[PDB]
């Protein structure tokens, strides 16, 4: 028997569904979300690690003219200063007063810190859902993990079970993304090869093997001061600590939804966007017909109390008569109630108790119990507790299924001025048709 | 290691948390709503402090 | 907790002492013997 169903994507919530197969008895289950993964699909452009300047030593060639020639290391520059007269803890250099050049040169490299401190940039274009179920089947916990994109069927008790796909194709991250260790930042990095100095990005890699380096640091040679043989340069330090130092919050604490982030892999958890889609197959072997599960008549339903709180407030008492002892499946006839117990345990002419949870005010509904149905009211009052830690078990009340029962209000109210229109309408009328016959 | 800061005493009014904060040293506080826009803020306390939500 | 009378008494010498510090205490960290918890500081001393 193939079953279709659709629940919240809210995490830790259980829901129930019918599974109602006329002339047998019905059945209810009880899914609950445990964790709903996305992983997207992740194409690196480069990554940013904290550079190296390499910088030779100088060349100090007196009574002579250095020259350099132009080399295509990632980041290469060559200045001869003149008029150098260099000191060594012993002396002066060489004997050659002036003239004297110094040669100084210098590239930049990918410092071998790049192997284990360095920020990633993907490209991120799809999500492959996957989703984590814990299963009330006849009265047994079950879990099954599964892929959420209607393609993975998962058979636990011979019962077969297909998730997906998600209704919603939201996610965390836009196109682009920058993983660090663990965690995940949604930044407009700039394309490979237009890094800009001081900034994220300013040496860059295809992968972390590759020796092709982008790199653009403003690295400008200046000339040695006085009496001394050190090699000055000015140059913009490394973007990457600059990133690091300003990083911001991760998308970890940031994302909408209340969304988890993981990387290695890069998965966002527990999205609570949209609904998810649920069907079902059962096999006809785990059907019960009706003559042999147990029937109840002469059931009357009463609510002692009725608070509706984010838990389950609300107790109903239900007097049955029982045909036989045995297992029966306990569902809502409506969707702003929402019923705890999935099955109970009933035999001969006794009652039994129910927890409830509702938003509504005035609770009225119908339970079905072993294809009996039960109409029960009452009148609920709100908690005292303003705060909870969980979230609420009950759905929201929408635009229909709205008021309390003192709406009565609303319709002696609607009734007195619509009298009064109508008396209105009808002096109007007689004095029309009056004026019409007369002529 | 890291350390983990005090827990926090917490008081509850209508649609507010009111949490008063002993930290030991410069600690983040961040909170965000958990629907569409997450209005994500933060801040660091140096001293004990009384926060509104 | 955390505020100007936390810890209490009738008189200095008196051995009735009222205490609300909240204090809970934690699981010792795995490989180690101390014992951790987590309390209001004092809030003599954060009135002072
Ligand atoms: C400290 O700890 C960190 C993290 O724990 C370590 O960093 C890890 O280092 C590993 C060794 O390199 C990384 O593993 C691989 O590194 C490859 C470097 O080239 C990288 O390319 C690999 O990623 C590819 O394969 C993945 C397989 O799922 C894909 O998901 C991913 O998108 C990459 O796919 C490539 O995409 C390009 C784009 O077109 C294609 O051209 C390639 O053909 C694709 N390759 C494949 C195989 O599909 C892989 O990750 C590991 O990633 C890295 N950790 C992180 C978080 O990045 C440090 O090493 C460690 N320090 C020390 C000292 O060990
Ligand atoms: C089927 O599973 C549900 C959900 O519980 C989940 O699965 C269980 C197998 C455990 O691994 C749980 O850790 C897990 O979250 C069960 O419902 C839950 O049962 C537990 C204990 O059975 C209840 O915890 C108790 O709650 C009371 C009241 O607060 C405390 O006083 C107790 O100390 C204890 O913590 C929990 O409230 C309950 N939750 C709900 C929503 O019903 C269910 O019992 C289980 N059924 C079977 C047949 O295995």
């Amino acid at each position: 028997y193939e079953h279709v169903t659709v629940i919240p994507n809210t995490v830790g919530v259980p829901y129930k569904t019918l599974v109602n197969r006329p002339g047998y008895s019905p059945m209810v289950l009880e899914m609950e979300l445990l964790s709903v993964t996305l992983e997207p699909t992740l194409s690196l452009d480069y990554i940013t690690c904290e550079y190296k300047t390499v910088i030779p030593s100088p060349y100090v060639k007196c009574c002579g003219t250095a020259e350099c020639k132009d080399k295509n290391l990632p980041d290469y520059s060559c200045k001869v200063f003149t008029g150098v007269y260099p000191f060594m803890w012993g002396g002066a250099y060489c004997f050659c007063d002036a003239e004297n050049t110094q040669l100084s040169e210098a590239h930049v490299e990918k410092s071998e810190s790049c192997k284990t401190e360095f920020a990633s940039a993907y490209r991120a274009h799809t999500a492959s859902a996957s989703a984590k179920l814990r299963v009330l089947y006849q009265g047994n916990n079950i879990t099954v993990t599964a892929y959420a994109n209607g393609d993975h069927a998962v058979t636990v008790k011979d019962a077969k079970f297909i998730v997906g796909p998600m209704s919603s194709a939201w996610t965390p991250f836009d196109n682009k993304i920058v993983v660090y260790k663990g965690d995940v930042y949604n930044m407009d990095y700039p394309p490979f090869g237009a890094g800009r100095p001081g900034q994220f990005g300013d040496i860059q890699s295809r992968t972390p093997e590759s020796k092709d380096v982008y790199a653009n640091t403003q690295l400008v040679l200046q000339r040695p001061a006085a009496g001394t043989v050190h090699v000055p340069y000015s140059q913009a330090p490394s973007g990457f600590k600059y990133w690091l130092k300003e990083r911001g919050a991760s998308l970890q604490h940031t994302a909408p939804f209340g969304c988890q982030i993981a990387t290695n892999p890069v998965r966002a958890v527990n999205c609570a966007v949209g609904n998810m889609p649920i069907s079902i197959d059962i096999p006809e072997a785990a059907f019960t017909r009706v003559v042999d599960a147990p029937s109840l008549t002469d059931m009357s339903c009463e609510v002692p109390a009725c608070t509706h709180s984010s838990d389950f407030g609300g107790v109903a008492v239900i007097k049955y008569a029982a045909s036989k002892k045995g297992k029966c499946a306990v569902h809502s006839m409506t969707n702003a109630v929402t019923i705890r117990e999935a099955e109970i345990e009933v035999e001969g002419n006794s009652q039994l108790q129910i927890s409830f949870s509702t938003a509504l005010a005035s609770a009225e509904f119908r339970v079905q119990v072993c294809s009996t149905q039960v109409h029960c009211a009452a009148e609920c009052h709100p908690p005292k507790d303003h705060i909870v830690n969980y979230p609420a078990s009950h759905t929201t009340l929408g635009v229909q299924d709205i008021s309390a029962t003192a709406m009565s209000w609303v319709q002696k109210i609607t009734g007195g001025v619509g009298l009064v229109v109508a008396v209105a309408a009808l002096i109007l009328i007689v004095v029309l048709c009056v004026s019409f016959s007369r002529h | 290691r890291v350390p983990k800061a005090r827990n926090p005493t917490v008081t509850y009014g209508k649609n507010q948390v009111i949490m008063l904060l002993y930290p030991d040293h410069p600690t983040l506080l961040s909170y965000r709503n958990m629907g569409e826009e997450p209005n994500y803020q933060e801040e660091w306390v140096m001293h004990k402090k009384e926060v509104v939500l």
